């Protein structure tokens, strides 16, 4: 049987969303190392197999030692099996007398991430609405608080853009890399928040995180500045709905206004003091399906935080338009 | 490091060697009694290769002491176990380990 039938038969009250203690490590290290498939800003991810089945490992750098230590923090406390969240398996510290070794083992998805996926094909109508669809069902089962033994606390991810989505065979997408994430403790009334020298990805960064304004004893504003960078993605994807031949190349939000890699200045120039938003094309406006993702897209986009849609109600609105389209 | 200290007797003469594989029963706690993972809860016995480094350090050496069917409180200094870092969400830095370990058979 499969790595996830173990995941289930080895669940207890107290386990978390992977295996147990012990056999996180005897697992990752019967792990075969095959292909390098990316070299990311935080280590590499390889493509390994585990008696036969494949699995994904990331490897991070001693300098992401931090961001390593609480995506497993986070997958470990929080019971996170969710078809739309990357699957955990394990966690494993491999520090050789020579140099230590961080490991990160997850469910594999040959496609990669939406980026590479829609810098690589354009996207239908239905393809789009189950890219988004699935998008805001795995951020609305991140930041629900579900009471009970299988419970969960509400989280953040606080770095939600392309790159940190996954998207499968099916055409669905899963949330990836909780190295940023914040847990609501609502039992303490506590938001639990990880030192780390990294900081979100700057050109998806809310308004009020731009400008240092966001309220950080509110958990609220987290969800909200994550809504905020679920709208530039809506945006990222809509670009590349093909209708008919027409469409547009793959662009990273704010592609036009700002240099790559910009500085949270640059953006806090565009985006807080010229209000500047990514450009909605006045054709989304006639092709009803691309009128609901604008309409989501503006929804997500105001500078005030408590006006911007919930991750729930996104995932509603789009279930609407999902059902009118078969 | 590690110290055993036995619970119940084991055949007394066959310890596991490099390269055979040990079918155990555990519990691990922190040394304030809260535990952290045992196989018991599961009902499956948990394997391991001795010498691959499948295990803590303390384990490998420490179940390398008991005798099939032995029985033994095995409590491992971090250096031993997951030292400083600790493991992210169950096993704080710098912690000591307790674990109730029975070693079924070898294969």
């Amino acid at each position: 049987t499969t790595l996830k039938d173990l995941i289930y038969d080895m669940t207890t009250s107290g386990s978390g969303s992977g295996l147990p203690l012990l056999v996180q490590r005897t697992i990752a290290r019967t792990i075969v190392l095959q292909e390098s498939i990316g070299k990311g800003r935080f280590g590499e991810v390889w493509r390994g197999k585990w008696r036969g089945e494949e699995v994904a490992v990331k490897i991070f750098s001693s300098r992401e030692e931090r961001s390593w230590f609480r995506e497993a923090e986070i997958y470990q406390t929080v019971m996170l099996r969710h078809e739309n969240i990357l699957g955990f398996i394990a966690a494993d510290n491999k520090d050789n007398g020579t140099w230590t070794q961080l490991w990160l083992v997850s469910d594999y998805h040959e496609h990669g991430s939406l980026f590479d996926y829609l810098n690589r094909y354009t996207v239908t109508v239905e393809g789009m609405i189950k890219l988004a669809l699935s998008t805001a069902s795995g951020l609305a089962h991140l930041h629900m608080e579900i009471v009970g033994t299988q419970g969960k606390p509400a989280i953040a991810h606080r770095d939600l853009k392309s790159k940190n989505i996954l998207v499968k065979k099916n055409g669905t997408c899963c949330i990836a890399d909780l190295g940023l994430a914040v847990r609501h403790d609502s039992a303490t009334d506590t938001i639990d928040i990880a030192p780390n020298h990294r900081v979100g990805t700057k050109r998806y960064m809310a308004p009020e995180v731009l400008d240092d304004s966001i309220n950080m004893k509110h958990f609220e504003s987290f969800k909200r500045a994550d809504i905020y960078a679920m709208g530039l993605v809506f945006w990222e994807i809509a670009r590349r709905c093909s209708i008919g031949g027409i469409h547009e190349d793959y662009q990273l939000p704010y592609y036009d206004l700002v240099p790559s890699d910009p500085s949270v200045e640059e953006m806090r120039k565009v985006v807080c003091e010229q209000k500047l938003r990514p450009n909605i094309p006045n054709r989304w406006q006639s092709c009803e399906a691309l009128r609901v993702m604008a309409k989501i897209m503006r929804e997500c986009w105001y500078a005030n935080g408590a006006a911007r849609l919930t991750a729930l109600r996104i995932k509603k609105t789009l279930s609407q338009l999902s059902q009118q389209e078969g | 490091g590690v110290q055993v200290e036995t619970i119940s007797p084991g055949d007394g003469r066959t310890f596991p060697k490099r390269g055979q594989t040990c079918v155990v029963h555990y519990t691990g706690m922190l040394e304030d009694g809260k535990k952290f993972d045992s196989s018991r809860d599961r009902n499956k016995p948990f394997k391991f290769m001795l010498g691959k480094q499948e295990v803590i350090r303390g384990w490998e050496e420490g179940v390398a002491q008991m005798s099939v069917g032995q029985r033994a409180k095995l409590t491992i200094s971090p250096d031993y176990a997951y030292g400083a870092t600790g493991h992210p969400g169950i096993i704080p830095p710098h912690a000591t380990l307790v674990f109730d370990v029975e070693l079924l058979k070898l294969e």
